[PDB]
């Protein structure tokens, strides 16, 4: 019981940690993408 | 000799069951807490990115 349940939960926790790290990565990636969207919109409108 | 080892073995069983329950509960709690931390990080990420949008 100890070994099976502990390995199950350790793998689940590693899953959760990787998800959280990728979630922060998504935070920053969305930041960059949305700032780029804003800049492209502004520059195209400026050239217009 | 056999009775004494039986007694020690019984006590080992009792304690080990204690630690089994403890570890099971604790690691389930840790899984829940990791899921909740992922939830909050997703919340901040998505909200900050929405305001970037």
């Amino acid at each position: 019981h100890r070994q099976k349940f502990s390995k199950e939960k350790k793998e689940e926790l590693e899953k959760l940690k990787n998800e959280i790290a990728e979630v922060k990565a998504e935070k920053e990636k969305k930041a960059s993408q949305l700032k780029n969207e804003l800049d492209n919109r502004l520059k195209q409108l400026e050239r217009d | 000799e056999l009775y004494q080892e039986i007694k020690k073995l019984q006590f080992d069983r009792n304690q080990e069951n204690k630690e089994y329950d403890n570890e099971q509960k604790d690691t389930n709690l840790k899984i829940q807490n990791l899921k909740e931390r992922l939830l909050y990080k997703k919340a901040r990420a998505q909200l900050k990115n929405q305001y970037k949008e």
